[PDB]
């Protein structure tokens, strides 16, 4: 109660980035092992969508998917959704078409750090167990 | 090409059914072609953009209108607001419909039609129009009757991960609150046991 | 009572059509009537089980399989599963449908057929069904696509209203730890201040 009290009192604070709040969050959450939480734990990952019929190219969106409501979920979670597929990605979802697989290996030997593909199905059941299910078996 | 076949009773002979293939190319005003079958004799003719024009002029009405009249005619567009008579005697090869109404009768149009040497082509040729447009209708229902399964289904578990969320997110905020709760205190025992060991100088 | 419609090519005549008519009450075990007409004249015929159970002697075979294939011969019509070839004795009134596997021919039945006095009657029946089939299908697409375009209503709603939870949820995550942060920051500085005086004395 107290707690509340002392953050209601307070106005309003808005000078910070949401950069700086994510870089925050993450270190709290390291700080003091916030990880046990159900969600937060998609924080530490950048999550990419093959939403795009072409790779890298936002003017090509295929909304009206299964995809879209896996994203969703996923932006809910706690994964940072990226909407191009930079180096830094460490999570790349594919839909039920392996038509550009073999382009994504590629992307992924070119690139110094590598992402694992995993498919839809390992969110859609993570979800019930609110765990980083194990993702050889969905690799 | 667009196509509409219609049933119309003859008034010579009021059992027996009669029917009528009318066509179009882009629109019924351009001019259209009309068939009349009826089983073991057919026959053909066609109407041009004068004549209909010449009919709409001699009958000091509307262009639009008489157009609007002819198609609620002849393809059998017509509802509850009056009905419809049709004529035509075999020997004379000379068509001709009207709208009835409280015993007045307004010669809508005439054609003037012909004989074809062989029915058998033209009744064939409409029986596989007919056929050929149940078919493509029963495909096309059939996809549509899959997406809509499709939708139904990602319709529940659209709704299904909704009810999850709801609860979890409701719920989340004491989650996060005790703990915020817990690092504070700790930080407040620091403070406090540094403030008593300062003031044990 | 179904009926069906089919479309068949004769030997004798390879440019020229002919129209089965299949027509049975409730399974084609019980029985069914046939009927050929190619726009001018029509034959028809009466199969019971007393037919197909002689039938069923002469060859040897399941009866179930017997009624699926006749089934398949005169309602499917799938070429592309080894085609078989109807071709009729008009004179000596002898229409049979022989299967022509690869290298093998079979003759599948044996059937036999009468002129109708009146052909015009039948021919009116088949079209007059076709048509009556043509509203049907038309009716129940329009059903089908207002329930469809529901549908999609229902859909688009349920991905916004998600959209703003979501969005919501994020919003209100992102303002309590704001707080928290501002909150153990001033903390921090108070904390630090007392120390300084450790050193200090």
């Amino acid at each position: 109660n107290q707690l509340k009290e002392v953050f209601s009192g307070i106005k309003n604070s808005n000078e910070q980035t949401p950069e700086e709040m994510a870089s925050l969050i993450a270190d709290l959450e390291y700080r003091y092992s916030w990880d046990c939480s159900p969600l937060s734990m998609f924080r530490r990952h950048t999550v990419y969508l093959d939403s795009y019929a072409v790779i890298n190219d936002l003017s090509t969106k295929n909304e009206g998917t299964r995809l879209a409501i896996k994203a969703l979920e996923l932006r809910f979670h706690g994964a940072k959704v990226v909407s191009c597929l930079a180096e830094g990605v460490s999570h790349v979802i594919i839909g039920e078409d392996h038509s550009r697989v073999a382009d994504f290996k590629a992307f992924r030997r070119t690139f110094k750090r590598k992402f694992k593909i995993l498919k839809e199905s390992w969110v859609t059941d993570s979800i019930d167990k609110c765990e980083l299910q194990e993702e050889n078996q969905y690799l | 090409m667009e196509r509409k076949i219609s049933r119309i009773h003859l008034v010579s002979e009021p059992s027996i059914t009669h029917f009528l293939q009318v066509s179009w190319e882009k629109t019924l005003e351009s001019g259209f072609v009309i068939t009349l079958t009826d089983g073991h004799s057919a026959w053909t003719g066609t109407v041009s953009e004068s004549e209909i024009s010449q009919e709409a002029d001699d009958m000091a009405m509307e262009k639009g209108k008489y157009v609007g009249e002819l198609r609620k005619a002849l393809l059998s567009g017509a509802g509850p607001a009056d009905v419809y008579t049709f004529n035509f005697s075999k020997e004379s090869c000379y068509f001709f419909f009207e709208k009835n109404l409280k015993d007045v009768s307004f010669r809508l149009g005439s054609f003037n039609l012909e004989k074809v040497e062989n029915p058998a082509e033209v009744i064939r040729e409409l029986i596989c129009y007919c056929l050929d447009t149940i078919a493509e209708n029963q495909a096309k229902n059939e996809h549509l009757q899959k997406e809509n399964e499709r939708l139904l289904r990602d319709w529940n578990d659209v709704q299904g991960r909704f009810e999850k969320c709801v609860s979890a997110k409701e719920a989340l905020e004491t989650d996060l609150y005790k703990r915020f709760i817990l690092v504070l205190n700790e930080k407040k025992t620091k403070i406090r046991s540094l403030h008593n060991k300062l003031l044990n100088a």
